[PDB]
């Protein structure tokens, strides 16, 4: 789900801080240089190896808590270094390296919960914010029906994905309008009247079986 | 007097014995184990492999 | 009985839903006391309410 | 140096919170009362104990919550119940049963030691629950200013009814309203003929909020 | 942060499981079939009762098993039940009544916190429907990619069009068509005469798929 | 039933697992070290002990769980740490101290792998795989027509039944071509030629009667 950066000395996650390898978790590496700072991009807290590097740690938190770097900072410190931790940091909360894994669990939905989207994908053009329930196709928005928009996605983020109208059935209709399944190849023209031939393409035919969704090179 | 039901007074104990033979045949031989043709669940309940 | 047999005023409905009151159980087990204090309450749902409850 | 100010039944700091002894702040106690928040006087930071019972706890952090100034509020809680511990507690701090002394004292000095963003045309003063659109006057009643409110911070995303209904409303919540549509369309009047696309109402999609430009 | 599904006619899981109402883990209740299957949403966790129903549970989870991709699957039994619990039911843990508040968390996030395999020189991706084999371009269409997929993944079980209408096609069953054949030839000359062998015909039954080498 | 092999630098399993004593699992026991790695062997599952230590337990479970160590791994934690305990320390099921014996049975079947071979038909040495359907003849593939492996396998599966011509047609050459019984005798001619004489004798002939199959001793 939420995307972390490990600043450290070290070259995995598991000697730094080993909950979050104790979590489903994506963190990614780096050493513990400003350079890293580079390095965070679209993620949603950067923890720094402080365990060993306390004046330099406390560096590396003050170039990360500066002035427009909205991802929360963190830093991971031994027991022995949290007296050191204090407001002159300025991080925004602290784990111990023996932090367990429910534990950095709640101390990062407090800490996180720069707003990163939750349903903003977008496949190429294809640019589908769910935040705001439009989808982005070459610029220009899509202006499908309420339940065109749905079935869209539905075979945006399943790209390649090829079912039956009966699987496209539960998640278009669900438990409504078993038969007569007809009106998504209608559907379908109620897409491509808005989406043009730049994108037509965008949504594979399969005769006899269904439709697919291709993904754009 | 009921009292000798529930004390059981006048009561007896009845043992029985059902004789099992399985024998050789062109068929085969009975194999007498838990391969039950067509049965259910609590019919086994109470029964050995 | 869920309370949504009643068929009361949907003022008595929803008001009574409001706080909680979920079963005609709970609703007539309440004193006539504890229905009078409802925030914006009107009199004369509490009448049906108490008519259901004796009849019903 | 710190007053620590426990709300709970146990009558004693000790199994709430073990190695508080460890560190010489002080620990004053009371049951888990609100009006033992008239408790507090140089208190810098209270716990609540939430360890077996999570919804008294985390409601009495939500009691402590938004009343301000205010004290930072602690709950200590299990870690099979760190599931409930959210941003939505009012929590300015979380602890284990099981947090070391120079942990709780880390947590304690990081915690106890501006304006409004400007600005979507619709100003939010909390003082008389009113707002400011183009004009000084905007004249919003109890539900017709938080309305606003939401869809204000929330400028962009997709909230339906009931979405919007429990957090603009308590809410109750009743059924059949159209207290949306009574006060979007009410919303969308005393908004005057401009920043009318300010909100975002597409068929049955809810009420998005549309951000200019 | 999890929903448990429990197959029960029960009708209520304090009955079947006393330590779920201390877990906050919500828990929605369907009488015992595979049907309940479509009951299901966003629930990461179901469990099939088999307390006092063994073969029954035995059965469900059966049905409820390993195809896609797949969602944690429970049953529950008493201890003297405990033998014909194994492997074949299609499980990861095996719950009790006596089993604990901590007990059954721990066993919920063991399940939750594994990757399919596809390998016959053959790139096999479940989610993506592509297909590799002695080059990266192997074009693999709906049919004949579940249909290859399903005789790679059933590499020498030899399989009858019989056997793929009720798999490879939903189906009607619309069989006894003799489009296996032309799909088969397809799967034949499109993976080219290199690994053309893998898929031989067994006459009279209909193909199976040999092993590499 | 498993040879398991506890890691505890206590000498004794049952302060460990009490219940443990009351199944026939012979328990080696050896300290809570590394080098108990090398003591590992051809011990069936491994035992790590971390009731107590949970930081060494993590170790030990992944000094278990490493690039070629295929033994089971079962962390043995209290019930205040089971909620320490997840998938990251490379486990497939853990153990509590207050798990029963017929619940060690049970999660020590399912943690080793119950697991029925499939349509394996058996008849002494010719070992039938219907699957792949190989009637190989201890290890080698056997080569039959497509009847012969039915009529094989259907004497296999039916061994010592004395069957009769007219009985085997059917249930081998189906309904149809309903004459001719001698086909039994060509394809027995075969049957016995491509069975070998090594293995004939599980082919028996009565006079007037047919075919049937033997069990060897």
């Amino acid at each position: 789900m939420l995307e972390l950066l490990l600043l450290t000395s070290e070259l995995y996650p598991d000697p730094v801080l080993p909950a979050l390898s104790l979590l489903p978790h994506t963190v990614r590496t780096a050493p513990a240089e400003a350079s890293s700072l580079l390095e965070a991009g679209n993620a949603d807290a950067v923890l720094v190896d402080a365990r060993n590097d306390l004046s330099s740690g406390r560096g590396l938190c003050r170039l990360l808590s500066s002035t427009g770097r909205s991802i929360p900072v963190l830093a991971v410190v031994s027991e022995g270094g949290l007296v050191a931790v204090s407001a002159d940091w300025g991080l925004d909360e602290i784990l111990l390296l023996s932090t367990g894994p429910a534990e950095i669990d709640a101390r990062l939905r407090l800490v996180v919960g720069d707003q990163e989207s939750l349903g903003k994908v977008s496949l190429g053009e294809l640019v589908i914010d769910e935040g705001t329930y439009t989808a982005r196709l070459r610029g220009r928005p899509l202006d499908l029906t309420y339940k065109e928009f749905e079935l869209l996605k539905y075979l945006a983020q399943h790209a390649g994905r090829v079912f039956t109208r009966a699987q496209l059935l539960h998640e278009v209709w669900g438990y409504d309008f078993f038969g007569g399944t007809r009106t998504v190849d209608v559907h379908v023209r109620r897409l491509r009247a808005k989406l043009g031939p730049e994108h037509e393409a965008l949504i594979g035919t399969v005769r006899n079986v269904g439709y697919k969704a291709v993904r754009p090179a | 007097s009921n009292r000798l039901v529930e004390e059981d007074v006048l009561t007896s104990i009845h043992i029985e014995e059902h004789e099992i033979d399985a024998r050789d045949t062109k068929l085969g031989a009975e194999e007498i184990t838990r391969d039950i043709p067509n049965i259910s669940d609590e019919v086994l309940a109470d029964l050995d492999e | 009985l869920p309370i949504d047999d009643l068929d009361l005023t949907v003022r008595s409905y929803n008001c009574l839903k409001r706080e909680g009151v979920h079963t005609v159980g709970e609703l007539v087990a309440r004193t006539e006391s504890d229905l009078l204090d409802i925030r914006n309450f009107g009199q004369k749902s509490i009448d049906e309410v108490k008519i259901k409850l004796h009849q019903l």
